[PDB]
This record gives C-alpha cells, sequence and structure tokens, in this order.
C-alpha cells in the first residue's frame, strides 16, 4: 500500500465510494516534463523499491 | 463525506419496512382462511343439531 509512510486521510470514505464505480479512465492532469519547468522532478526514495 | 453513516441509515430505514409488510400480507392471509374454515364450522354445527 503506503509504501512511505504517513496517514491516509478519510480512507474509508474513499472505499465506500470506489464501492459503486463500474469503469475508470486514467489520464494525465499534470505533465511531468512540461509544467515544472523551474523544479527537479527526479525525485526517489529507498522506501519504495522497485527491480532492486 | 459521510457517505456510510447515510448508507447505514438507508439500511434500517429499507429494513424495517419489509419486515412490515411481510408481517401485514401474512396475518391477513391467515385470519382470511380462519374466518372461512370457522363459518364452514359453524354450518356444520347446525345441522348436526337438527339431526340430534
Amino acid at each position: 500500500g503506503t509504501c512511505f509512510p504517513g496517514d491516509f486521510a478519510d480512507y474509508e470514505e474513499l472505499r465506500e465510494q470506489l464501492s459503486s464505480v463500474s469503469s475508470f479512465e486514467r489520464f494525465e492532469i499534470f505533465p511531468k516534463e512540461r509544467s515544472w519547468p523551474n523544479h527537479t522532478t527526479r525525485g526517489v526514495t529507498a522506501a519504495c523499491p522497485h527491480a532492486m | 463525506l459521510e457517505k456510510r453513516m447515510e448508507n447505514l441509515n438507508k439500511k434500517v430505514d429499507d429494513g424495517f419496512l419489509d419486515i412490515w409488510t411481510y408481517n401485514a400480507e401474512l396475518l391477513v392471509l391467515l385470519e382470511n382462511e380462519r374466518t372461512l374454515d370457522f363459518h364452514d364450522s359453524n354450518v356444520k354445527n347446525l345441522y348436526e343439531k337438527v339431526k340430534n
């Protein structure tokens, strides 16, 4: 689940909202290379491994 | 942000109505049959009394 530790605000309400959901359409709300030209978007952490 | 409380309130309200509707339909259907059998038995008692 949450690999970086913290609190998920209103998790059970999200479960209740997602109970009556048929389909989802995943889209890109903010492009990573375009919308942040003055900040570094390359951020990784060792608390969430992926392929060693 | 209180969807769970709303669903619990609809569960209570829709669960009492089914019980009371069943109770009403069942009571009317047993008392109708009891009434008709009571009338038939009364006619039989009159015939037995005149016979005796």
